[PDB]
């Protein structure tokens, strides 16, 4: 999941 | 259930989308097609059609593109722009009410296969039968100079071009595909899924919004939500073949080196 996950964590 | 409240929430779920969606992409279908068509006033897309064109075009507005060929980096630019795609898609996604309560290895999964569905869906807004506007509406790219582009480069369009013919031609406009990209992405039979019913839940829901969307917006059109599921299947085919198709970096291609979201989106999949 890494950067995709990165992705949907980061508020935005 | 005709004029019922729930027919009434269906309409502000596909309203709060469609805002999600102007929001989250840049150029519309609406923006996309006057272009293509000749309609604005203020437009002016750079063509591109052939070796020489692209030399002028290529910097529209540095040490990415190197002394690369140009079939190299015409794809370098296709990469760039694919990640932009998907880090909007995602951004559109989490607009998806219930999407980012869902567990996030499920957000992860759902997004790694719905991803590529959703760029052949949105692409097609961006072309006719003789190209594809790029850099948001900046240049034209036709599809015959893509063609010309050596092998494995000059077909990769080209299946993109004939699902977008197609497809292009249920007249879908932005508030429409809003509601039918929300659908994609919620689809509770990909691999791996943990918690498939609460996915399902939110499709169902999602699957109404559209059907209502479609009867309201295309009332002529009786079929038009049943084209619209057999598409889906047919996304699910097409994508493979893409899939694929980014798996030559393996080699041959020894120069291309991946962007490293997109081979997160290939593998194992
Ligand atoms: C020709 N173009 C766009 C081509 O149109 C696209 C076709 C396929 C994709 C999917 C990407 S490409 C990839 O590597 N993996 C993906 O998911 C994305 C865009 C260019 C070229 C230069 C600059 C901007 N635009």
């Amino acid at each position: 999941p890494s950067l995709l996950k990165k992705l949907l964590l980061a508020p935005a | 259930r005709g004029g019922s409240p729930e027919s009434a929430d269906l309409r502000a779920l596909a309203k709060h989308l469609y805002d999600s969606y102007i929001k989250s992409f840049p150029l519309t279908k609406a923006k996309a097609r006057a272009i293509l068509t000749g309609k604005t006033t203020d437009k002016s897309p750079f063509v591109i059609y052939d070796m020489n064109s692209l030399m002028m075009g290529e910097d529209k507005i540095p040490l990415q593109e190197q002394s690369k060929e140009v079939a190299i980096r015409i794809f370098q630019g296709c990469q760039f722009r694919s990640v932009e795609a998907v880090q909007e898609i995602t951004e559109y996604a989490k607009s998806i009410p219930g999407f980012v309560n869902l567990d996030l290895n499920d957000q992860v999964t759902l997004l790694k296969y719905g991803v590529h569905e959703i760029i052949y869906t949105m692409l097609a807004s961006l072309m006719n039968k003789d190209g594809v506007l790029i850099s948001e509406g900046q240049g034209f790219m036709t599809r015959e100079f893509l063609k010309s582009l050596r092998k494995p480069f000059g077909d990769f369009m080209e299946p993109k071009f004939e699902f977008a013919v197609k497809f292009n031609a249920l007249e879908l406009d932005d508030s429409d595909l809003a509601i039918f990209i929300a659908v994609i992405i919620l689809s509770g039979d990909r691999p791996g899924l943990l918690n498939v019913k609460p996915i399902e839940d939110i499709q169902d829901n999602l699957l109404q919004a559209l059907e209502l969307q479609l009867k309201l917006n295309h009332p002529e059109s009786s079929q038009l939500f049943a084209k619209l599921l057999q598409k889906m299947t047919d996304l699910r085919q097409i994508v493979t073949e893409h899939v694929q198709l980014l798996q030559v970096i393996k080699k041959t291609e020894t120069d291309m080196s991946l962007h490293p979201l997109l081979q997160e989106i290939y593998k194992d999949l």
